[PDB]
């Protein structure tokens, strides 16, 4: 019945049609199938998907970038990503992601200053979350400290 | 083809070869037309007798 | 509208309550971008009322998804309207058919 | 951002939107502006970057040039879920990914998103260039088979172009090999022509 | 190989009259005690393999194997026994925030270890 | 070249008001396709026309509202005005007014007619009214351009001149919007077998087919003239004021003159330790000079890369 | 900003002695006493302070109202009129305007 | 941009010592006091150092010799 | 995760004997890819007496496997990771290449995380869960130390529970095992 | 604005050899890259003036299934080598050429008789393979004037490679001037058989097309 209906409007019953290229004007062999499909636009737009960040506001505890676009938040490196970096052998990139881009408070400012001055050097220091963990463990009756 | 290129020549020729293969394949696939339709898939006439 | 459908779009659009269907209507007096008034004929009329049905359309209101909800009239002045006939088209509706 | 296909790209390259850039590289923009004497003070540099001037765009194009940036698909199961590319500024809002590396990333170009991370120290940049670069991940570290292989819309093209059919246009032609393109493009023979004798070196 | 560790012993061998000693440590002790001073006192060992979740928690550093599965039991055992970490693993160096002893940081780790021998 | 026998424009046909069919003289083999493709691409790409750019109506403020007595919304009104086809004489940037009252259809015919504006289809629809007391009155601005220009492109040009109620619409500027060609071997029966190409263009009435073809040919010739002759095988620091008005107390001017110090920048890009290598000026004098320089340049803070003459 | 170590210490002290309104609370000789260095001088502290006066909030860290409006008047370009008049009033006629 | 690193890898040997050597050379070029032994082509210090290593002019021995000579010349 | 290449050589001859997996119908994996990226021990010996094919510590890059197949050797003793006697980590002379590189593995590389990441990546698995002997080609019996006992008919009885057959066509290469119980009767 | 179009000024060309050249253009208008490039490619691939050899009368049997009798190389390969010969004759419609050569074996283009207008771009080209003895051979070749190319199946004996080009291709890349990056960048890489510089061939094709379309503007741009 579809083939019959195509014959009433004077169209090729096969459904295919010869097409030409718009840039060269050379006919495509193997005639192409054209038609009318009902296309609909979904609620996943790229305007709401893009997000970028260089330096914003951190949290009072653990001093890390906030999160998932919650007031210009940062993105989450994870256990699988650090496994990937270790498999690559990316010690310096791993240390950088661990300290400079994160809760190393005295190192974030130094790295920003060196970048603006054109130095590209890192002062790793020590993350703030480890200090928070040490304080939380000492809040229980468990002595813990770092030796020399 | 890619594996032999890598094994014989090296890394730079095989990277260039991969890029050029992608370019030429993309071009000629579009130049071929290569559509799909209802009549493209055919049903054997013996299907009814087998059933 | 879809050129290829299944016939259920009319029922979905009507039953979704997203349009403005005419109850006990006979004829249209005044059509506007945001108002429709229908002069109900005497057959479907009971004594004690003027005989005017008024529909106030919904124009550009936020949804739960921050989308737009807009109703647009379909009828014109002096167009006889029966009972159960649509008068406005909600979001993604074309003459009472689900058109998304 | 959402992933998009760029076929014009080469292996060591990606399409980074200009809107996303000039935000990841903002300290570098400030440094270059101060060095070139276009902004005597940090407040002036900030105002000039916020106004998005042509000098800012030129400086961004200059600073982003030899600076690898690494992309990461959200479920990263093996090593090749993170690779480093050379950013190419595109006018748009979606990251353009390479079809050959799509297989390693397991991307499918239907709503998949991809994260971007910038290395800033010299050791990190040299590391992204010498260990994580997508032109260094040829073979798989699991078995050894190559991880880059044409898979779709390229296999079909090569298969179509290298095929034989009898009684095609220009069956008996004999030529030198550079002439096959001149013969297909203008007139005379089809790419499916048989019995064609060409001298190959 | 990672599964095949933590060898128990049946003979004393002057090492320790306990159970649950690592194969590498026991082999080092045997090679340093037998050939050097007293080759007569050999400590026979039995290689008893462990599952993944069990050999994961049987590590010398409490900083690792505490984040793995259970923190309360590991922390209580470490507090009671009074143990030290020394930061020998990738997880330990990651948590502390230093260069991992693998890849480009391996040379730095080797130099630090060599310098710590003298002081 | 051996007698190319190059083509001529002959037998221009006008099928309808918006549909034409032009023919060209028989031409050599392998030229019909290239000429036709180039002409079609240029005609679809860049052909100047006129389109509505901005519409102001006294009644409404924004485009997301309605108007009492009018059936369609302001969005429908703007989308109906977008397709309004109109050709304009010499000057561009014309503004025309439309005022009407009643209950009938409001078409493009009942628009104030000027001497330099011609409506080509006066049966268009501008969202007719329904109430007898309703009366629409708007001002339509028509310009001429070359390609599609969205509303966002023309936003930066208007910062202060953007009153409430002046609604802008997208511009198309393109009067062709469809064209096909076909090459056949005929009309050269006298000479050898050559090809003639026929162009089937479907405009909207704004442009003349012969004029459009001539414009496309001129554009192609101008573009090609750059291939005939193959050859060919500012930014500065803002602070460039002189060394004057720097409050040279006693010997700072003498030191600057003896050291051949430039106006400002070379003095700015100096460190204190290196400046002490200069002939002795005194700590107090150095601090005073540092204060004067700092009040404008943040304590001798700059490292310039290059120095223009 | 490119300060020396001593200039950085002086700037840190000065910015520590800054109120919410933007005017420094303690006076310059008090700042000099807080530094407590024989080498440090009033001219040096003035140089550092004037260097940090040009920061993003204009007229911040000003000793009083007299040298807060004057900074912005000097900042504004000479093209706008009545500038000389405004400078003359703000220089030494502050009580004359206040009453 | 430099497409691949293979000549430098073959010259150095370890595939991880190359990063350290090129980093400590690009540090000299960037922080200043040094001049590129190879003609720069509007390239960044990282690529300049990597290409100098590839050409066979810089390693973990020449750099130490030059640093020791400069220190002794003080 | 703790495993890292720290040594260059452990100086040990211990290792696992590697043979093609010959069970069921035919071989599922030959002695072609199970030994391609390994370093053999000194146990490699030519089929002829007092003849050798390759020295002790060699890396079978691309052609030593071809020579080994030409000589028709089934069992090769290859040093492995478990045999390595290094105190911490493993040595580099019992791991081969198996990377994006065509050379032996460098010291400092994280074998521990390179592995266990290629084992769990294929998460394409599933969930919710004595008389028939057919030979493929010409072969021999290869009883492999089966206790022969007197049988009623013209054959030999079997008393041992550990019986294994093998088919030999032209060289030491086998075709199938076909383990049989003690009730088997030798037909040929 | 209204009728202003961007004209290419960066026309840098870099050539690897005297027959290979890679041309490049500065950002054109949007979509003009394909237009200009395809027009030029088609015009200089299908219609270009030039001279070429067309047919050959070797002493022997006219059929292609001939014998060696000392040449050691098949006549099909002889004709294939002849096709790759770039002859250039000044203002002569058709001329005849011939050769006579001893039996050392290396047969080069210098063996053909030298005529006033017939010239050979390179005389080391191999027409005949190494002979086995002192036996000679007469070629009796001839050339004509033509444009483009026609096969020998229709227009007779070996072929007619009149067009003096070998390979033409173009690529179109993105470019920007100040803010808009939706501008194109034509890249042309052409190979010439010889006797014509690649830039000269491009210029000739451009002039051909310009004089081809100038008749349609009807004498536009008077002043």
């Amino acid at each position: 019945e579809i083939k019959e209906l195509l014959k009433l409007g004077d169209l090729p019953t096969s459904g295919q049609i010869r097409l030409y290229d718009g840039r060269t004007g050379e006919q495509f062999e193997r005639p192409v199938t054209v038609g009318y499909m009902y296309m609909l636009k979904l609620n996943h737009l790229v305007d709401d998907k893009m997000h970028a960040r260089s330096t914003g506001s951190y949290s009072l505890v653990t001093q890390q970038p906030l999160g998932g676009k919650a007031q210009f938040g940062g993105q989450r490196f994870g256990e699988m990503e650090v496994w990937a970096l270790e498999a690559y052998g990316a010690a310096y990139t791993l240390q950088e992601m661990l300290t400079v881009k994160s809760d190393d408070v005295n190192g974030r400012t130094k790295m920003y200053k060196n970048i603006v001055d054109g130095n590209h050097q890192m002062e790793p220091g020590m993350p703030e979350s480890f200090n928070v963990l040490l304080k939380e463990i000492r809040s229980l009756g468990i002595n813990i400290e770092l030796e020399d | 083809m890619l594996n032999t290129c890598y094994r014989i020549l090296g890394l730079k020729p095989t990277v260039i070869f991969a890029d050029q293969i992608m370019y030429t394949g993309f071009a000629y696939a579009a130049r071929s037309g290569a559509s799909v339709g209802i009549d493209d898939m055919v049903i054997p006439e013996k299907k009814h007798e087998i059933i | 509208k879809p050129l290829v459908g299944t016939g259920m779009e009319r029922a979905v659009a009507v039953d979704s309550g997203v349009t403005a269907v005419a109850k006990r209507g006979g004829v249209v007096q005044y059509v506007d971008a945001s108002r429709i008034v229908i002069k109900v004929n005497e057959d479907e009329m009971y004594p004690g009322e003027a005989g005017i049905d008024i529909y106030n359309l919904t124009k550009y209101t936020r949804s739960n998804q921050n989308t737009c909800i807009n109703q647009m009239p379909c009828v014109s002045l002096g167009e006889p309207v029966e009972r159960g006939d649509v008068l406005a088209d909600g979001p993604s509706t074309d003459l009472g058919e689900l058109a998304l | 951002s959402v992933i998009t296909v760029g076929p014009y790209l080469r292996l060591h390259q990606c399409g980074l939107p200009k809107k996303m850039a000039l935000e990841l590289f903002k300290p570098f923009i400030y440094g270059k502006l101060e060095l070139r004497g276009l902004a005597t003070t940090i407040k002036a540099a900030k105002k000039m970057v916020e106004r998005e001037e042509a000098v800012v765009w030129d400086i961004l194009d200059e600073v982003i040039r030899e600076h690898p940036v690494l992309l990461n698909r959200a479920p990263t199961l093996h090593r090749l879920g993170i690779q480093a590319f050379e950013p190419v500024l595109i006018e748009g809002k979606a990251i353009q990914l390479h079809p050959l590396v799509c297989a390693a990333y397991n991307a499918d170009f239907d709503g998949d998103q991809m994260a971007v991370h910038v290395p800033l120290t010299l050791e990190a940049q040299l590391e992204a260039r010498a260990l994580m670069m997508s032109t260094n991940n040829i073979l798989s570290p699991a078995n050894g088979e190559p991880i880059i292989v044409p898979s779709q819309d390229v296999v079909l093209g090569l298969y179509y172009m290298t095929r034989d059919c009898v009684n095609a246009k220009g069956e008996g032609m004999v030529l030198t090999g550079p002439k096959e393109a001149e013969r297909l493009y203008r007139s005379g023979l089809a790419s499916l022509h048989a019995r064609v004798k060409v001298r190959i070196t | 190989r990672q599964m095949l560790r933590k060898a128990t012993i049946v003979n004393a061998g002057s090492s320790d009259f306990l159970e649950g000693e690592q194969v590498e440590y026991s082999r080092v002790k045997i090679a340093n005690r037998e050939l050097e001073a007293n080759g007569k006192v050999g400590a026979t060992y039995s290689r008893d393999l462990l599952g993944i979740t069990k050999a994961s928690l049987a590590t010398e550093s409490f900083i690792s194997a505490a984040s793995f599965q259970e923190t309360t039991r590991v922390l209580t055992e470490a507090a009671v026994a009074g143990k030290r970490d020394e930061l020998r693993g990738l997880k330990e160096n990651v948590i502390v925030g230093r260069l991992i002893p693998a890849g480009t940081g391996y040379a730095y780790h080797q130099d630090r270890m060599r310098r710590r021998a003298a002081g | 070249v051996t007698e190319f026998l190059k083509p001529r424009l002959v037998d221009i046909e006008q099928v309808s008001s918006t549909h034409a069919k032009v023919t060209l003289e028989p031409l050599e083999r392998g030229f019909g396709h290239t000429l036709g493709n180039a002409l079609r691409r240029i005609l679809l790409s860049s052909m100047p026309g006129c389109a509505v750019t901005e519409v102001e109506i006294d009644g409404v403020l924004h485009e997301y509202s309605t108007k009492e007595g009018v059936q369609e919304d302001i969005l429908e009104i703007l989308l109906n005005l977008k397709g309004l086809a109109v050709r304009v004489q010499g000057k561009d940037e014309v503004i025309l007014t439309l005022n009407k009252s009643g209950i009938g259809p409001v078409t493009a015919a009942d628009i104030t007619h000027d001497g330099d504006v011609e409506i080509v289809k006066p049966q268009h629809v501008i969202c007719h009214l329904t109430d007898e007391n309703a009366s629409i009155s708007m001002r339509i601005k028509v310009q001429r351009g070359r390609g599609y220009v969205p509303a966002s492109t023309r936003i930066h040009s208007e910062e202060d001149e953007r009153p409430i109620g002046r609604l802008l619409v997208d511009a198309c500027y393109s009067p062709v919007e469809r064209i096909a060609y076909n090459v056949e071997a005929a009309r050269v029966e006298q000479r050898t077998d050559l090809d003639k190409l026929v162009i089937e263009m479907e405009t909207n009435g704004t442009i003349d087919p012969e004029e459009a073809i001539r414009r496309a040919a001129t554009i192609l010739a101008e573009q090609l003239e750059a291939f005939v002759d193959l050859r060919d095988v500012e930014f500065d620091p803002i602070l460039l004021r002189p060394v004057d008005d720097l409050e040279l107390t006693v010997r700072s001017a003498n030191c600057l003159k003896a050291e051949a110090i430039h106006y400002i920048g070379d003095l700015v890009q100096r460190t204190e330790v290196e400046l002490l290598k200069t002939p002795n000026l005194g700590k107090k004098s150095l601090t005073e000079i540092k204060d004067v320089l700092a009040s404008r340049g943040l304590s001798l803070g700059m490292r310039l890369e290059n120095w223009p003459p | 900003t490119p300060f020396t170590d001593t200039d950085r210490a002086i700037a840190t002290s000065i910015v520590d002695a800054v109120d919410d309104t933007g005017y420094l609370t303690i006076q310059i000789e008090d700042i000099v006493d807080s530094i407590g260095d024989d080498e440090i001088g009033l001219e040096e502290v003035e140089a550092v302070l004037k260097r940090i006066q040009r920061f993003d909030p204009v007229g911040v860290a000003a000793k009083d109202l007299r040298d807060c409006l004057l900074i912005q008047l000097s900042q504004f370009a000479k093209e706008t009129p009545w500038l000389e008049e405004a400078r003359l009033i703000i220089s030494d006629h502050l009580d004359l305007l206040a009453n | 941009a430099r497409v691949t690193v293979q000549d430098a890898v073959e010259k150095i040997g370890n595939r991880f010592d190359l990063v350290l050597v090129a980093a400590r050379r690009a540090r000299q070029m960037q922080v200043g006091g040094k001049d590129p032994l190879v003609p720069e082509e509007n390239d960044k210090t990282t690529v300049i150092a990597l290409r100098e290593i590839e050409e066979g002019l810089i390693n973990n021995q020449i750099l130490d010799v030059r640093e020791r000579q400069e220190q002794q010349e003080q | 995760q703790d495993l890292v290449v720290t040594e260059d050589d452990c100086g040990t001859h211990e290792g696992i004997m590697m043979t093609p997996v010959i069970e069921g119908g035919d071989v599922k994996e030959p002695l072609r890819d199970r030994v391609l990226g390994r370093v053999t021990a000194e146990d490699v010996l030519k089929p002829g007496t007092a003849d050798i094919l390759v020295p002790r510590n060699t890396l079978l890059h691309e052609q030593w496997c071809d020579l080994l197949e030409e000589n028709s050797v089934d069992a090769v003793k290859v040093r492995s990771v478990v045999s390595c006697d290094t105190d911490f980590g493993v040595c580099a002379h019992c791991y081969g290449r198996d990377l994006a590189r065509g050379h032996i593995i460098n010291k400092g590389e994280a074998i521990g995380v390179i592995a266990a990441q290629s084992i769990g990546e294929p998460g394409t698995q599933l969930t919710m869960r004595e008389s028939s002997i057919q030979v493929k080609n010409k072969g021999s019996i290869k009883l492999s130390n089966v206790k022969s006992v007197v049988n009623s008919s013209g054959k030999l009885v079997i008393t041992s529970r550990n019986t294994e057959l093998k088919l030999i066509d032209e060289f030491g290469r086998t075709k199938e095992s076909y383990k049989v119980p003690y009730g088997a009767v030798l037909a040929k």
